[PDB]
């Protein structure tokens, strides 16, 4: 019952994220004396937004919607790093290798393209 | 023969031709609010309706 690349290719699955059932409400326990790694991040992006740039330095610019237009080539996964465990018990991801960036082209009204790297580089 | 300001009066006992001719005009006038709307899009900046 489990997935091949042969179910997925071509799908869009491939640029989507995994979930977690409805069911998973529980809590993951940290040990202060054990090490930790995030094996695997992903991040998957449902919205882009622009902010806008206004003529008057009065006015509050928005953020607006844009249309994507480079398809679905956005996700950024197979990231992993060390999980540290701080001596206040909080806990901090360093960011060490994956896939962790993706030039995307957003498209505002009226077609201006804006290119970004979006990316949790470092 | 017709002088040159009186050229479109063959049309007056043609009612099939002056329907013709009825009918070039109105193509003109609707081509030129295409052709009128088409340069405007190319020029108009949408970004401020403020000022
Ligand atoms: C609505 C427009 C229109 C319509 C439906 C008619 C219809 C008619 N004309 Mg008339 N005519 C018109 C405008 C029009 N004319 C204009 C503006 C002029 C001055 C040039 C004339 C001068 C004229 C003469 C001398 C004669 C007719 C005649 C006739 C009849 C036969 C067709 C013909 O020979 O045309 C003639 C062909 C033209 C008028 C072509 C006009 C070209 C225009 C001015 C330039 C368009 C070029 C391009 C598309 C745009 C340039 C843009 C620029 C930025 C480069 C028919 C009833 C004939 C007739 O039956 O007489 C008894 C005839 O001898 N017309
Ligand atoms: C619905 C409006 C309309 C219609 C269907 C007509 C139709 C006619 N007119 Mg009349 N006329 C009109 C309005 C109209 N006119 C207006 C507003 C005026 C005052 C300007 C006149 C003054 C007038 C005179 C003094 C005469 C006519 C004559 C005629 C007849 C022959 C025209 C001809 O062959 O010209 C052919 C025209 C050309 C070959 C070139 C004309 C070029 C003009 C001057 C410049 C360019 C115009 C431009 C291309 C068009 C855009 C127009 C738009 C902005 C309104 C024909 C029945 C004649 C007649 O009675 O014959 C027996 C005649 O002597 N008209
Ligand atoms: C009862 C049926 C009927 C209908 C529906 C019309 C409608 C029209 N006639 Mg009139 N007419 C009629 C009876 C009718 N007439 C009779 C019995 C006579 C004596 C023969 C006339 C003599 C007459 C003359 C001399 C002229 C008209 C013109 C016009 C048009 C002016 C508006 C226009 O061009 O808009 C712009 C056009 C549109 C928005 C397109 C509308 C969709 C079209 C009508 C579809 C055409 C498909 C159809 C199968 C073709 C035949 C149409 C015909 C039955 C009217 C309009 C379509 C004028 C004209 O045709 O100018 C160009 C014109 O000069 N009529
Ligand atoms: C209610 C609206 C309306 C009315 C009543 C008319 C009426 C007329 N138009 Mg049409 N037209 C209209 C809207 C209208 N137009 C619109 C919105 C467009 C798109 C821009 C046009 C584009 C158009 C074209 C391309 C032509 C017409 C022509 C005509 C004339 C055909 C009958 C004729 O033989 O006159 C005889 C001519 C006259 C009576 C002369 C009228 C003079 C007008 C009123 C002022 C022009 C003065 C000056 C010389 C203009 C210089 C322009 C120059 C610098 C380029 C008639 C006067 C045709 C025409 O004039 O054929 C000769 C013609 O070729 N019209
Ligand atoms: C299905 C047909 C159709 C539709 C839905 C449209 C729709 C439109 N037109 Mg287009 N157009 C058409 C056919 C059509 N057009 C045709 C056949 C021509 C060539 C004649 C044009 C030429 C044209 C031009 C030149 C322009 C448009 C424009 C527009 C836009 C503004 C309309 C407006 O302000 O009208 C206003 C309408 C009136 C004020 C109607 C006046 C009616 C008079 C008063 C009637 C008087 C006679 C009557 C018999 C009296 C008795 C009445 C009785 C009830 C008592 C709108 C999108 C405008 C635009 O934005 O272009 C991009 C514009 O500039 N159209
Ligand atoms: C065909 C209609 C054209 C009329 C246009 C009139 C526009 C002026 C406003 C009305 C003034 C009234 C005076 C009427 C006086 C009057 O009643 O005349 C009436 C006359 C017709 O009268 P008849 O049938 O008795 O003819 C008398 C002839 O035998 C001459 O002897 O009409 C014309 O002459 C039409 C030509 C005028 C043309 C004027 C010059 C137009 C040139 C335009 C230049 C355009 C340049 C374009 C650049 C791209
Ligand atoms: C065929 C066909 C087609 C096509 C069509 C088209 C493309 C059309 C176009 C059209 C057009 C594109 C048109 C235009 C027109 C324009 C006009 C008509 C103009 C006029 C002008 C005038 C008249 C002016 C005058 C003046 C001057 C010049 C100066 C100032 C003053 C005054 C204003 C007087 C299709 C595909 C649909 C299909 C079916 C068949
Ligand atoms: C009916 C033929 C239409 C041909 C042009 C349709 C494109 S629509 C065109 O798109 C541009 C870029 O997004 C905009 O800047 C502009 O406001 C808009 O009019």
């Amino acid at each position: 019952q489990t997935l091949t690349y042969d179910d997925i290719v071509g799908t869009g699955l491939a640029n989507k994220c995994p979930t977690l059932d409805d069911t998973a409400r529980g809590a993951y326990p940290i040990d202060s004396s054990q090490t930790y790694r995030i094996a695997r991040l992903c991040l998957q992006p449902t919205t882009f937004l622009v902010k806008e740039e206004p003529k008057n330095k009065r006015q509050e610019a928005e953020f607006v919607p844009t249309k994507l237009v480079t398809r679905e080539t956005t996700s950024l996964d197979q990231i992993q790093g060390e999980l540290k465990v701080n001596s206040d018990g909080s806990l901090t991801f360093v960011e060490e290798d994956g896939i962790d960036f993706q030039p995307v082209t957003v498209q505002m009204a009226g077609g201006e393209r804006i290119p970004l790297l979006f990316t949790v580089k470092n | 023969g017709l002088p040159w300001y009186r050229v479109h009066t063959v049309l007056i006992n043609d009612p099939g031709r002056l329907i013709a001719a009825h009918l070039m005009h109105t193509a003109l006038v609707a081509g030129w609010a295409g052709s009128m709307a088409l340069y405007e899009l190319a020029t108009f900046d949408p970004s401020d309706p403020v000022l």
